[PDB]
């Protein structure tokens, strides 16, 4: 009995800390989820980087290529 | 690599059609370039053998013609 009134008292505290917890991940999940959409857009720049690096250098391979 | 050798055979592509037309204006600038007048003096040169020929060939036209 006690012993239960002790352990129910720390469950309290626990379940305290876990809502406080998650919300805090709620709010780590939305703030993700908004910058995602500002992710996108340089993604597909870093791409059209990429493979404007890999055509030039298969032309330049292919013509006369002044490389090492 | 897919898309790699895909680009690249492209670009190759564009580049020997590039070099075709350049042959191909290479062989128009050939005739164009001194080959009309070369004939045109050849003709001429012929024309003045034709009158060369204008003497003797009275000669052959007269023996047909006793």
């Amino acid at each position: 009995s006690p012993h239960e009134h002790q352990q129910n008292l720390l469950l309290s505290r626990i379940i305290t800390n876990v809502e406080k917890l998650n919300e805090a991940i709620m709010v780590m999940n939305k703030t993700l989820q908004e910058i995602n959409i500002q992710n996108m857009n340089i993604e597909l720049v870093a791409q059209m980087f990429k493979n404007y690096q890999s055509n030039v250098l298969f032309h330049l391979e292919a013509t006369d290529n002044l490389k090492d | 690599t897919l898309t790699e050798e895909l680009e690249k055979l492209e670009q190759q592509i564009t580049l020997t059609l590039q070099e075709i037309d350049s042959n191909f204006a290479k062989a128009h600038r050939i005739v164009t370039t001194s080959i009309l007048p070369l004939v045109e003096q050849y003709g001429e040169h012929s024309r003045a053998v034709w009158e060369a020929t204008k003497f003797w060939k009275q000669f052959f036209e007269a023996s047909a013609n006793v």
